[PDB]
């Protein structure tokens, strides 16, 4: 029963609210995977890739940050697993940091792996 | 006699902003070591707060508006009977 | 024209500004030692200023020997207080 | 008679340039902030205008083992 | 920033066009106008001793305070004249604008400070620090000049 | 684009907002009046004088006619044969009925010809306005309360008032054309007794007039002679 | 999530002075809850007795989540009261599908569905609404004793707004007066406490109060005498906040004059936050080793409470002839029931505490939702009684006292028995799930030796009875006082309604009545749902005692 | 208090309760004050019968409170003196 433009404005709010509920949901999916607290199999598939080609190329594995190192730590300290609240307070990881919660060795005895692989391969030519 | 409530909200909005202005003045005086990060939280800040001086400005609680011919009769003639 | 008389009023305000600062300029330069004083002054630069006493008696004497006189071991001024830690 | 927002968007705009401008250049002024947070840094990085390192606030210790000096021992003094 | 701190160093002084306090033709207006002997002085001087020093805060934080545009003495006097002479500027302005101006009535001047001035400020403080992070100019906080 | 003035538009007199629809508002109040002074016998001038002036000024109202009238009488006509009921007084009330936000228009009767007069919704921002501009009675009488309050809780209102969508029975009433602004500055320039707004309010109070006359009985024999000297000053005898 | 919504919402409630948008502001706030839940319920696939989050400020815990979403659900029934007008027309023509989905009805609404009643007129309401959500759910997951103050002041304030918020009533404001007032000399008593904990540890992590009070539990010259002393005066602060006895004076004036549909959000929603807040609290300060901590713990607060609360919720609720102060008085003693499982430190206790929790939100909203509904059912029915008419506020609190429901069995039987099935619940009879609430409570506290408390609660409980006993006399075995609204049903008293179809062109005309007035679905809806789970939970309760029976092996996973 | 906190080093928190707690908060307070009408008779208990409690009270709680202060707070407050 409201007026003649009423409805058009709540629907306004309403529509914002379902794409900002909608978008955390999207990440939340996507980032359960991370945490491993959903099914990831083709995420970690791909992660050791991805990781694997930056070691051989020399890149650092998470990149290059603008933070001093201490606020990369507090950083690192404020979005570790903040998705798991996303329904009081939203936050997201804009930083490049090297503090992922993972042992790092598995990146590199890959890279390691096949590099030898590549040498052999070339040799044999 | 009654008193006026623009005297309670000018003493209300004075407070409460003269609070985040307070909260402000530790930036200023690091922005070096906050930098990008620090800045952010700062500015998620000053977006909160400048929110609730929307609600201010809109609702107009230090009555903004407080001081302020269409005719609703129109007559047609249609003629003798 | 110009009416000066309307003027002198802010000669006198400009003068008196000068006069505050010649002269805390030097009465300032009379309680360091007749040297420029310091300003900003931190943490550190206090004591430097406290090391410098324990040298020359002053906290603003300088020396440029590289050895210290004896008893300079000695003089390291432990502060004491009785309420405010 | 005022034009409203969300029917015509750039008519509200000129409107409330002209009969609200302490209000509709607060919001323009206050969007510069996210402008220039997105264009000048990467501009900047174009021109080569690079960052400057941070200075030191403490001491920088060395990484690594101690280089194992020797020099100005005891039996130096004097 | 300059225009609008003194624009608001002139109503906390309670001067004109923002001097309700002492106006008597206003009918309601004129609180300090009953205020006789000790009572005129000690309001008076304050107000004369805040005008001077909103105007030496001006220079301070905009006109580069003492700065101009080998002897103790000399370098000192230089530097109270020119702190002096920005000061004298600005208490000048400061009497040229109430005989200029007439009288802003107690409602329009509220609504000039909450809903032009203060906008605008708190846009200036979001787009300020926005700037000196995307140039790199973030001031160092430690101890230095 | 300035063919027809705008209702609600200053005129140059403070206050005097321009006239709605100008010629059936002069219409109105002349029949009014002529009405009105058949209570006065034949024999007072007064009667005599209000009658030429106004009889006068009103054939030349009739002089201008707004462009397609003929075609909007004629559906005007018949639309109140078939929805009387819709536009009586003694049904709806002389206000058209308890609905601001719909349109009223009732049917009066005057000097022998026939007036709708008609009332709408002011035009409010949509911003601003709750309920489409519904008056706000506060709200209903909750909780346990006795039969007497309910009725002066206007709770027979439930079975009388109309939702605005509600116009299944009804029709909706069309406007009069109007005076063009060439045509209303050239019927002004004949009546020559100032803009048309002013001539308006010259009539209404005229039609105020008439029935202060008749209450006073002012054609009668002389009230109170004057008593002799009562007006006698310092005059010399010639 | 929440937070979006509250910055979200109060933008577009900042540019608007319509309150005609305040129904649908409400319903958008129920729609923004439930995105709420979505985000919770997308973060339980982990097993943590806890996730510390955001520089340690705040944590996590499959606890923490299930309780974000109670409150989520508790919150979104109670916005209903104002999102959907209180009664609607219902006619057999317009009941099928094809109706409701592709015709609309047209009648004269405003007087029947009361569109402009004062509780549909708020607009910032549920924005303040969603202000006090946010800080129950920031203090379930505080980490921080910093944390701790802020949540709880956020979540009070919000409280005293919303108790003064209909700003007219004479009862409201002075409702609001009391809470604040009482209720900010409880929170020096939190900020003493939480400050005395800073000043001797030097930490304001409640990970490392818990480190320092798990190492002094062994068995000089810095004995930690300060934790229990300091938890202790923090304690009393949350007692006033439950109403727990003897710190209870204020809730039964405070519910019985705010309006009744904002006591069934104050009345329900702090309990909630409090008391998971405090469990945490009391498994991790609990001392193993009887020690000389063991003998000044904290935890007696609760236990005196516990036993004060029974008493006097029980024998006072005795005289009340006002059914708010009654409420009042009846959660008393069902705090007494709370804090006596908190207090006992057990696995059986705590599973008894986290079903109870629920069971009684769920229950005692029902009560209030049924008197809500009782109270929007009479505006058909008159009464001539003398005491009724010298009611204060009775737009706000239409049923105000026990004797207004003289005979409602004769005006609505079913909605009575809904009340009596839920009064019954309140009482513990069995199979009713209050029964089995108050079951486990007495099974965990015999279990740990608590047998005087045990004694008393069953003791308590014959006393507490007899006023619901007297509730349910007024409903039952009299006729009642209110007559049906001879205007309403007179022959010729009949309103107008069109059916229209699609394209708004007539389908058919139907003269209505005072019958065809009913109560709105989602109140009697949402009273069928609860009342049938109150009366059928032997049948459904495997996984709702499941759920709490993993949450406590979590809790204690050694 | 601020000037308490000032010359004890506390300078910005100090600084902070002059503008906050003295600069805005007090002058909300009078201002209110000062416009509502007050009877100071309507206002007066009589504080000769709430005496005896005041005691009690102030013996109780300070005796519990003190014994909790850190030595921080009571090294320097009621011969051999430490420096
Ligand atoms: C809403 C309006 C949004 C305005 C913000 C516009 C951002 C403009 C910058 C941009 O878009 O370019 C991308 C640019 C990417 O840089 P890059 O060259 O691609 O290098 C890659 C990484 O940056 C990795 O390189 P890095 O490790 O060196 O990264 C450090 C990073 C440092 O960046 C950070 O510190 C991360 C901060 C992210 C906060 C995320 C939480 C947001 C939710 C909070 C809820 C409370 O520095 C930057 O990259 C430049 C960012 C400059 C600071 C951005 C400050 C604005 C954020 C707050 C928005 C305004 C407040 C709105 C609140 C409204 C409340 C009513 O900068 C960003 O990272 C943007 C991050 C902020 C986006 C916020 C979006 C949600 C708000
Ligand atoms: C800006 C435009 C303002 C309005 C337009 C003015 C205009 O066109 O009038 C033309 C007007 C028409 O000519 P006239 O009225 O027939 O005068 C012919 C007489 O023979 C002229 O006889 P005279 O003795 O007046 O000759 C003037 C001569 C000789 O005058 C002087 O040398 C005196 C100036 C320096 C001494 C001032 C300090 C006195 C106190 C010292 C310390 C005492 C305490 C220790 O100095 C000049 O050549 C011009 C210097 C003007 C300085 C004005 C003083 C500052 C006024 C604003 C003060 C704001 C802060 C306070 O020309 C003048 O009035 C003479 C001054 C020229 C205008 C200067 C405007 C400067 C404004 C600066 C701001
Ligand atoms: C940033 C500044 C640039 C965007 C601001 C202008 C956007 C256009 C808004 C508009 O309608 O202008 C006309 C509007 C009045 O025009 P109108 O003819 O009366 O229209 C009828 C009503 O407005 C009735 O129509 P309405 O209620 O739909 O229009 C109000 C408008 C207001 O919404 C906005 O202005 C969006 C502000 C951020 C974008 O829209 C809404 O309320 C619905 C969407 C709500 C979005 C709320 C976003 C909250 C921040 C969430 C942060 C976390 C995200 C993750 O005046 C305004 O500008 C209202 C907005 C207040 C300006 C301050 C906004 C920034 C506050 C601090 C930053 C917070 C972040
Ligand atoms: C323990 C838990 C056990 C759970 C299982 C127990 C059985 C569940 C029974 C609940 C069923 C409620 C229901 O559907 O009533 C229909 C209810 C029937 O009432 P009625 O007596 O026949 O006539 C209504 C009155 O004439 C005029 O209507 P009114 O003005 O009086 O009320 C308006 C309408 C409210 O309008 C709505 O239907 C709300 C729709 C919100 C969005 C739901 C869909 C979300 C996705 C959207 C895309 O009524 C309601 O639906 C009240 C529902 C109250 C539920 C309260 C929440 C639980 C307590 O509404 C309808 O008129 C037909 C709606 C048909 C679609 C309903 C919306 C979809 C529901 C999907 C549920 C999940 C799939
Ligand atoms: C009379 C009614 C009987 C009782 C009703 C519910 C009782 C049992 C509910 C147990 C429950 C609901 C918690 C909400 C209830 C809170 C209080 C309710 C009020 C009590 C009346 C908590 O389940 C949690 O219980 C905890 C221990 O108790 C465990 O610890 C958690 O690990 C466990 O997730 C079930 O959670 C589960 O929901 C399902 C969604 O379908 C989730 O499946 C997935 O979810 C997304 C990936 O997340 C995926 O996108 C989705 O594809 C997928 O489907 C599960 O992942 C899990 O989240
Ligand atoms: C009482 C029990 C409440 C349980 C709510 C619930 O678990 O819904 C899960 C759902 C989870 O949805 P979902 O994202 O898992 O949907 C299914 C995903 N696929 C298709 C892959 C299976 O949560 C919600 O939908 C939130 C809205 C429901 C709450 C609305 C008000 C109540
Ligand atoms: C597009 C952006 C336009 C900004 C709004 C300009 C404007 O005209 O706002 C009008 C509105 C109140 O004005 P009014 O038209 O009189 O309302 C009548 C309602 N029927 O004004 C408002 O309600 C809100 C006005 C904007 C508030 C800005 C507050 C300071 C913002 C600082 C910058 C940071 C955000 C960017
Ligand atoms: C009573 C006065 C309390 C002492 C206040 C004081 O003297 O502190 C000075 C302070 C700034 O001076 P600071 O350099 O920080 O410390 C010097 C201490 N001798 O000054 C301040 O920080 C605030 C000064 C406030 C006003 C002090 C005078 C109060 C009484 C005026 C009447």
């Amino acid at each position: 029963q409201v007026g003649r433009g009423g409805f058009a404005k709540a629907m306004r709010l309403a529509g914002f609210i379902g794409l900002a509920g909608g978008f955390l949901y999207f990440y939340q999916r996507s980032i359960l995977r991370f945490y491993g607290m959903s099914e990831n199999a083709r995420e970690v598939e791909m992660d050791m890739r991805e990781m694997t080609d930056r070691v051989k190329a020399g890149l650092p594995l998470y990149g290059e940050s603008r933070l001093s190192p201490a606020m990369q730590g507090v950083a690192a300290r404020q979005s570790r697993y903040s998705a798991l609240f996303f329904g009081v307070m939203p936050w997201f990881n804009f930083v490049n940091h090297n503090q992922h919660g993972v042992d790092t060795a598995k990146y590199y005895q890959q890279a390691e792996r096949e590099l030898e692989a590549e040498r052999l391969a070339r040799e044999q030519a | 006699s009654p008193f006026n409530i623009s005297f309670f909200i000018y003493g209300l909005v004075f407070l409460l902003l003269d609070l985040e202005i307070l909260l402000l003045y530790p930036f200023a005086v690091s922005e070096y070591v906050n930098s990008a990060y620090g800045l952010a939280a700062a500015l998620i800040f000053i977006g909160i707060i400048t929110i609730g001086f929307v609600y201010e400005l809109g609702h107009d609680a230090l009555k903004v508006h407080s001081r302020q011919l269409k005719s609703s009769v129109v007559i047609s003639y249609l003629g003798n009977i | 024209p110009v009416p000066f008389e309307t003027l002198i009023p802010y000669g006198i305000i400009i003068a008196m500004f000068g006069v505050t600062g010649a002269g805390m300029a030097k009465v300032r330069h009379m309680f360091n030692g007749d040297k420029r004083h310091r300003w900003s002054v931190d943490q550190w630069d206090k004591q430097q200023m406290e090391r410098d006493r324990r040298l020359t008696g002053h906290l603003r004497g300088q020396t440029d020997n590289p050895i210290a006189p004896p008893g300079f071991e000695f003089n390291n001024p432990w502060k004491v207080x009785x309420x405010x830690x | 008679t005022t034009p409203r927002f969300w029917s015509t968007p750039l008519k509200y705009c000129r409107w409330a340039a002209r009969e609200r401008p302490a209000l509709f250049f607060s919001v323009v002024i206050g969007a510069l902030g996210p402008v220039t947070l997105a264009t000048v840094p990467p501009l900047r990085r174009l021109i080569g205008d690079v960052d400057a390192a941070p200075i030191p606030l403490t001491y920088p210790i060395p990484p690594g083992p101690r280089k194992q000096l020797k020099g100005y021992d005891d039996d130096t003094e004097d | 920033v300059f225009i609008i701190f003194f624009i608001g160093s002139v109503a906390e002084t309670n001067r004109a066009p923002f001097d309700l306090a002492e106006a008597e033709s206003e009918l309601v207006s004129g609180f300090m106008t009953e205020h006789a002997a000790v009572i005129f002085v000690f309001f008076f001087l304050a107000e004369y001793g805040s005008i001077v020093l909103m105007c030496i805060l001006t220079s301070i934080l905009f006109l580069g305070g003492y700065l101009l545009i080998n002897a103790p003495t000399v370098e000192g006097s230089f530097y109270g004249l020119s702190l002096g002479v920005k000061t004298s500027i600005l208490i000048f302005v400061f009497i040229w604008t109430r005989a200029s101006f007439p009288r802003i009535r107690f409602d329009q001047l509220m609504s000039f400070c909450w809903t032009v001035l203060l906008p605008i400020l708190f846009a200036l403080i979001v787009l300020v620090p926005c700037i000196l992070y995307s140039f790199n100019i973030f001031p160092v906080n430690i101890s230095l000049l | 684009k300035g063919k027809f003035l705008v209702p609600g538009a200053p005129t140059g007199l403070t206050g005097l907002g321009t006239h709605p629809s100008p010629r059936s508002a002069l219409l109105y109040l002349y029949h009014s009046t002529l009405e009105k002074l058949k209570q006065i016998p034949e024999h007072s001038v007064y009667r005599q004088s209000v009658e030429a002036v106004t009889r006068h000024r009103l054939a030349l109202v009739e002089s201008v006619v707004p462009e397609g009238y003929d075609a909007w009488v004629e559906r005007a006509k018949k639309l109140l044969e078939e929805h009387a009921d819709q536009f009586d007084p003694t049904k709806v009330g002389p206000e058209g009925g308890e609905e601001v936000q719909g349109a009223r228009a009732v049917k009066v009767e005057r000097d022998g010809r026939v007036f709708v007069v008609s009332r709408l919704p002011k035009e409010e921002d949509e911003r601003v306005l709750e309920w489409d501009g519904e008056v706000d009675e506060g709200p209903e009488l909750e909780g346990s309360r006795t039969l007497e309050e309910k009725i002066e809780g206007g709770l027979e209102k439930i079975f009388t008032r109309r939702d605005v969508k509600d116009t299944v029975g009804r029709v909706e009433w069309e406007p009069e054309p109007q005076l063009t602004a060439e045509q209303v500055a050239e019927l002004e320039n004949k009546i020559g007794a100032g803009l048309i707004e002013e001539v308006i309010q010259v009539a209404e109070g005229e039609l105020k007039l008439v029935d202060t006359m008749v209450k006073a009985r002012v054609w009668e024999p002389l009230e109170e002679q004057p008593r002799p000297g009562q007006w006698e000053y310092f005059e010399r005898k010639p | 999530m929440i937070m979006i919504s509250i910055l979200s919402l109060l933008l577009s409630t900042s540019v608007t002075l319509r309150r005609d948008m305040s129904i649908l502001f409400n319903r958008i706030s129920i729609i923004a809850l439930a995105y709420c839940i979505l985000h919770d319920t997308m973060s339980l696939s982990f097993i943590s007795k806890g996730i510390g989050l955001h520089g340690g400020l705040l944590h996590i815990t499959n606890l923490t989540q299930i309780f974000h979403i109670f409150i989520f659900i508790i919150s979104i029934l109670i916005l209903q009261l104002t999102s959907f007008y209180p009664r609607k027309v219902w006619i057999p023509e317009y009941s099928s599908l094809k109706d409701i989905f592709f015709n609309k009805i047209l009648y004269y609404r405003t007087k029947i569905i009361n569109k402009m009643g004062e509780h549909m007129k708020i607009i910032e309401y549920p924005l303040i609404l969603l202000f006090v959500i946010s800080g129950a759910v920031f203090l379930i997951s505080t980490n921080d004793l910093v944390s701790i103050f802020l949540s709880i002041e956020l979540q009070s304030y919000g409280l005293y707004l919303l108790s003064t918020i209909y700003r007219n009533s004479e009862l409201s404001t002075t409702g609001g007066l009391i809470y604040f007032l009482l209720g900010g000399l409880s929170s020096c008593f939190i900020l003493l406490g939480t400050s005395l904990l800073y000043v001797n540890s030097g930490t304001t992590s409640l990970d490392g109060l818990y480190i320092l009070n798990s190492i002094s539990d062994v068995n000089s010259w810095y004995k930690p005498y300060y934790l229990n002393f300091s938890l202790l005066i923090f304690s009393i602060g949350f007692l006033f906040k439950v109403s727990a006895a003897p710190f209870h004076f204020w809730s039964p004036d405070v519910y019985d004059a705010i309006p009744t549909i904002v006591t069934t959000f104050v009345a329900i929603i702090a309990k909630i936050s409090i008391f998971i807040f405090l469990l945490e609290l009391v498994y991790y300060t609990n001392s193993n080793a009887n020690s000389y901590l063991s003998e000044f713990s904290w935890t007696y607060a609760l236990l005196i409470s516990s036993l004060l609360s029974l008493i006097i919720g029980t024998v006072v609720g005795l005289t009340q002839f006002r059914i708010k102060r009654l409420l009042a008085y009846s959660t008393i003693s069902h705090v007494g029931f709370i804090l006596l499982a908190l207090s006992v430190s057990s696995i059986e206790s705590t599973q008894a505490f986290i079903f109870y929790l629920i069971q009684y939100s769920i229950s005692n909203l029902n009560a209030f939702f049924i008197l809500i509904t009782i109270g929007f059912s009479l505006y058909g029915y008159v009464t001539n009684n003398k005491e009724y008419k010298s009611l204060l506020d009775k737009n706000n609190s239409p049923i105000q006292l026990i004797s207004q429901l003289k005979g409602y069995f004769y005006i609505n039987p079913l909605l009575s028995l809904s009340l009596a099935i839920t009064i019954f619940s309140f009482v513990g009879v069995p199979p009713l799930v209050g029964f089995f609430a108050k079951q486990m409570v007495l099974s965990a506290a015999l279990d740990n030796g608590y047998i005087f408390l045990s004694l008393i609660a069953i003791i308590t409980s014959v006393i507490g009875a007899v006023y619901y006993l007297n509730v349910i006399k007024e409903i039952f075995f009299y006729s009642p006082e209110h007559e049906v609204n001879p205007v309403l049903n007179e022959s010729d008293s009949n309103f107008s309604l069109r059916i229209l179809n699609e394209k708004n062109v007539l389908i058919r005309s139907v003269l209505l009545k005072g019958r065809n007035i009913f109560i709105s679905s989602p109140f009697s809806i949402t009273i069928s749902i609860i009342t049938n789970v109150i009366l059928l939970f032997i049948f459904m309760n495997k996984e709702w005692l499941s759920m709490g029976t993993i949450l406590v092996q979590i809790l204690f996973s050694a | 208090v601020s000037f308490y906190l000032i010359l004890i080093g506390l300078n910005f928190v100090g600084l902070s309760y002059l503008i906050v707690y003295i600069g805005a908060v007090s002058i909300l307070f009078l201002f209110i004050l000062m416009l509502i009408n007050i009877r100071t008779s309507e206002l007066q208990s009589n504080t000769s019968n709430s005496i005896p409690l005041t005691i009690l009270v102030g013996i109780i709680i300070s005796s519990f409170l003190f014994k909790m202060l850190p030595y921080g707070v009571i090294i320097s407050n009621q011969k051999n003196d430490l420096f």
